[PDB]
């Protein structure tokens, strides 16, 4: 990695800075419309 | 660091970014140079014995 981000086959002695450091999160959490109501369609599907 | 800062750990952003080339090699050099010119001050000042 060190040779990849320098663009050489040859490093010297010495401290680098190769590339960044990351956690990759896992899972997801879906949130539905806040809204609860349910829509009375027995009336109409179903009159006398 | 360029790939956090300018984009929010995206991954088209990161691609997008691809683009512009060696704006960050550039930028990644100064810095480490000013600290190396920070640590050299110190020890020019004090390490005389």
């Amino acid at each position: 990695e060190t040779k990849c981000t320098l663009k050489s086959f040859t490093v010297e002695k010495g401290i680098y800075q190769t590339s960044n450091f990351r956690v990759q999160p896992t899972e997801s959490i879906v949130r539905f419309p806040n809204i609860t109501n349910l829509c009375p369609f027995d009336e109409v599907f179903n009159a006398t | 660091d360029c790939t956090m800062y300018i984009c929010g750990d995206s991954t088209e952003c990161s691609n997008l970014l691809l683009q512009y080339g060696s704006f960050c090699t550039q930028l990644k050099r100064a810095l480490t140079g000013i600290a190396v010119e920070q640590d050299k001050n110190t020890q020019e000042v004090f390490a005389q014995v």
